[PDB]
RNA sequence: GCACGGAGGCGAAGAACCAUGGAUUUCCGAAUGAGAAUCUCUAACAAUUGCUUCGCGCAAUGAGGAACCCCGAGAACUGAAACAUCUCAGUAUCGGGAGGAACAGAAAACGCAAUGUGAUGUCGUUAGUAACCGCGAGUGAACGCGAUACAGCCCAAACC
RNA sequence: ACUCGUACGGUCACUGAAUCCUGCCCAGUGCAGGUAUCUGAACACCUCGUACAAGAGGACGAAGGACCUGUCAACGGCGGG
RNA sequence: GCUUUACUGCAGGCUGUCGCUGAGGACUCUCACUCCGGGAGGAGGACACCGAUAGCCGGGCA
């Protein structure tokens, strides 16, 4: 909420998670706020997801700005356990990063575009 | 007063202790109950 | 590269600036409505907790404790005292508030042992600290190479005997040389002059 | 010395407490959702131990039986109303806003919904003077002009039992009986009549305070006795 | 049994007695189903916690102990020939807590200043020295050295 | 606590039924109000000083005091010539 | 033990300042905080309460 500056439509969120699910089966994806954070820093990240029900919020407050000053696109998910499920985890995940998609590149691209438009 | 069952048990014991040292103990030890109490001269507890 | 943790750390170096400022302004409103000791599922300052020994595991508990701000809450002398021992207002206690917080927490969880604690802010009338407590009776912990030490009998009620990190600092045990002549090995053994 | 009587009071021991277990009720206005569709009928008049004044038991439509702070002139059978649309008659309660200027009221709330704080004693009454959309001006029994939220509720009329003060107690025994119904230690031993250890005015061959009686507002308890922060004393000038 | 009586009994089916282990072990008592001056009333980890199969299912705490020990609270008589800083003294006493011993402990040390020492207690000494102090009365270390005993390691993060 | 109380209350004091009455004094002390000007601490601020700091000085100035007023059924006073 | 314009201090009250504490020498606002209300909501409001400190009074107390 303090780090969220725009609302993502339930639909867009749908496509992204699906794209993320195919990304783990095809390309490469990072699971966890630490790994997600390094990807953005190492630049090896194309799309980073960030749950919105993270408490305490400090765990993710940094993602947004760190991503901006790295051109890396990011998107918010409402639930924490969905991102974890979609990431292929048996647990939740505060953040995630698609480290080079796979047969989803087209989709990931659009999502990033759709977001920038959503300001 | 009104005595409870427990109070009564305690009073009963005090009554029992308040007895003479058997005569045979006298012989056996070849020669006094130091805890002899009187209802009037003394005061029990509780 | 920088860990995600360093970002939590760096945020807390200035709890009065940035997003953290807004978080605290929001949070404290709720904290003020909470009790004296509230157990919480996750540390507010993750980097700090892990740094102090915290682990996401069975037998590890975190609780936020609040304590009234200010100096001593002492009652004026009812019997004769020389001017020196008549003070009441500016007299402060010898234990810092964090230590009082660690003890209250440990009282709430009689079976747990204090591992460490850290500050999470304050307002004008109280201070909050989160305390990490460990269950010395849980096998997940009895089998931990990093925490099983706290299961030893002589570690029971460690907070009440000043064996915490906050305890040791407050007893003037930081320095190994000059200035610790009356603190080490204990305040009591040195006649209580430290 | 020893703590003075005024200090013993504060500990709230039996000697200084009011006989609350013997008191009836706290005549606070009824709480109405709105509409004013709340009316009841005076079922009986009773004596209020805590105020030496009469009180009226009212049975409301919705089945609530409660004692009420009765104004003068309320009798059994009479029907009272409490709400914004309540009729403007003695014994009825409604927000000052609805009350017509120049009308005597009692049991006036300080803050809307508190239940009534002002003008509750025998035969007293506040005088609603000015109206407005922001503030209702009432003149309290002490003569003070009070600015209140027009949303503050009040009862029309003056409090029952007026004139109670016009008759002298005549004897100590009568004072005694009344004092036994209040939270007060009585009779009263003069400070000048006590030992120095017991009061600022105690001690001395003959009785007299060995000091000026007008004490400062800043004086600590134990010393604040006599004429507290008096703006003046006497009858002259 | 103490205990030197009377009567009676047990023991070669090896008693008594002693060691080790086991059985029994009323009620109150931390006292824990609720209550109560040691009893009573109608199935009990009461209360606080952890785990949790979310069910008291599995566990913890509570109270005791001669002093010793650790963490807090902390006088006054007394000395100064009065007395207020100072002293008595961090003593008496109080609150909390552990153990068989506690506590301390592997340097953001020392500073015989060095091309030197090398975790920590403790003992002897350094020394009534340095330092404090109505610079009064009084208070009072440390480094080092000689000994005792010796022991050094584990996390957080980086990268996974 | 007062207080299931709200100035026709209850707190703090003095005098001590009724009756006839209760004079003069506000300088001191007390209380209270006011106050152009004077005085009036710390933080912040300015100058000097210090590569910094100690420190010195300045400006601003709250209550309080100076000063003015009210007040004796307030402490008390009501003499000598 | 008691008294006071004895000495020295200590509570307590008043007052300034700093923190709580926010937005646009006089001002508006609302979002902390406070109060009223069963609730909605209302009142107040960066003040007050509280922590710290400074000056004044201070036989109430040692
Ligand atoms: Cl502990
Ligand atoms: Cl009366
Ligand atoms: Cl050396
Ligand atoms: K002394
Ligand atoms: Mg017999
Ligand atoms: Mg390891
Ligand atoms: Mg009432
Ligand atoms: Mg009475
Ligand atoms: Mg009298
Ligand atoms: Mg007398
Ligand atoms: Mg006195
Ligand atoms: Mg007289
Ligand atoms: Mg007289
Ligand atoms: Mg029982
Ligand atoms: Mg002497
Ligand atoms: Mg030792
Ligand atoms: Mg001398
Ligand atoms: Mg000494
Ligand atoms: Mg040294
Ligand atoms: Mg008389
Ligand atoms: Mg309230
Ligand atoms: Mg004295
Ligand atoms: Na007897
Ligand atoms: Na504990
Ligand atoms: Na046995
Ligand atoms: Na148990
Ligand atoms: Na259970
Ligand atoms: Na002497
Ligand atoms: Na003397
Ligand atoms: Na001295
Ligand atoms: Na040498
Ligand atoms: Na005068
Ligand atoms: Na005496
Ligand atoms: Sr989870
Ligand atoms: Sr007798
Ligand atoms: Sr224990
Ligand atoms: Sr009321
Ligand atoms: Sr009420
Ligand atoms: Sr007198
Ligand atoms: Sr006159
Ligand atoms: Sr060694
Ligand atoms: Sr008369
Ligand atoms: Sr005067």
């Amino acid at each position: 909420p303090v780090y969220v500056d725009f609302d993502v439509p339930a639909d867009l969120e749908d496509d992204a998670l699906e794209a993320l699910e195919v990304a783990r089966d095809t390309g490469a994806v990072k699971k966890g706020t630490n790994e997600t954070t390094k990807s953005i820093e190492r630049g090896s990240a194309e799309l980073v997801f960030v749950a919105e029900d993270v408490q305490p919020e400090e765990i993710v407050m940094h993602i947004p700005e760190l991503a901006d000053e790295k051109g890396v696109p990011f998107i918010f998910v409402e639930q924490q356990d969905d991102l974890g499920h979609a990431a292929g985890l048996e647990v939740g995940s505060a953040a995630a990063a698609v480290t080079d998609a796979g047969e989803a590149d087209a989709d990931v691209e659009d999502i990033a575009d759709k977001v920038e438009e959503l300001r | 007063g009104k005595k409870s069952k427990a109070t009564k048990k305690r009073l009963a014991k005090l009554d029992n202790q308040n007895s003479r040292v058997p005569a045979w103990v006298m012989l056996k030890t070849d020669r006094r109950n130091h805890k002899r109490r009187h209802w009037r001269r003394n005061d029990t507890d509780e | 590269a920088r860990s995600a943790y360093s970002y939590i750390r760096d945020a807390w170096e200035n709890p009065g600036d940035g997003q953290l400022a807004e978080l605290q302004w929001q949070r404290q409103q709720e904290w003020r409505n909470e009790g004296a000791v509230e157990r919480i599922e996750r540390p507010t300052r993750l980097d700090k907790a892990r740094s102090q020994g915290y682990k996401a595991k069975q037998g590890v508990i975190v609780a936020r404790v609040s304590v009234r701000k200010g100096s001593a809450r002492k009652r004026r002398h009812k019997a004769g005292r020389r001017s020196k021992r008549q003070g009441v207002t500016r007299i402060t206690r010898r234990k810092d508030i964090q230590r009082v917080a660690e003890e209250r927490a440990s009282r709430t969880f009689p079976n747990l042992r204090v591992l460490n604690s850290y500050s999470v802010g304050q307002d004008g009338r109280q201070k909050w600290h989160e305390v990490i407590l460990i269950d010395p009776n849980h096998p997940a912990i009895q089998n931990d190479d990093d925490l099983s030490w706290i299961c030893a009998d002589d570690q029971a009620d460690r907070v009440f005997r000043g064996l915490t990190g906050a305890g040791r600092r407050n007893r003037g045990l930081s320095g190994k040389g000059k200035g610790s002549e009356k603190t080490r090995p204990s305040l009591r053994s040195n006649g209580g002059k430290a | 010395g020893r703590r003075i009587q005024g200090q013993r009071r504060g500990r709230g021991t039996s000697t200084f407490r009011a006989p609350s277990h013997r008191y009836k009720a706290d005549l606070e206005h009824r709480k109405v959702e709105d509409g004013d569709v709340i009316a009841g009928t005076v079922v009986d008049i009773e004596h209020d131990p805590a105020r030496s004044a009469p009180v009226a038991a009212v049975e409301f439509e919705d089945g609530d039986r409660r004692l009420i702070l009765a104004p003068e002139g309320v009798g059994v059978g009479d029907e009272l109303q409490v709400g914004v649309s309540a009729e403007i008659a003695p014994g009825n309660t409604l927000p000052l806003a609805e009350i017509p200027e120049g009308v005597p009221v009692c049991n006036v709330e300080s803050s809307p919904g508190d239940g009534g704080k002002f003008a509750r004693a025998s035969g007293v009454n506040a005088q609603l003077l000015t109206h407005d959309r922001n503030v209702a001006v009432v003149k309290l029994p002490s003569g003070e002009m009070k600015r209140l939220d027009p949303q503050c509720r009040a009862t029309i009329g003056v409090v029952a039992g007026g004139g109670r003060t016009d008759k002298p107690f005549v004897k100590a025994g009568n004072k005694h009986h009344k004092m036994k119904a209040r939270g007060t230690k009585w009779p009263n031993v003069r400070g000048v009549a006590m030992n120095a250890v017991d009061h600022p005015f105690g001690g001395g061959g003959r009785q007299h305070p060995g000091k000026p009686k007008s004490i400062s507002r800043n004086a600590p308890p134990g010393r604040k006795v006599g004429d507290i922060a008096s703006k003046r004393t006497g009858r002259g000038g």
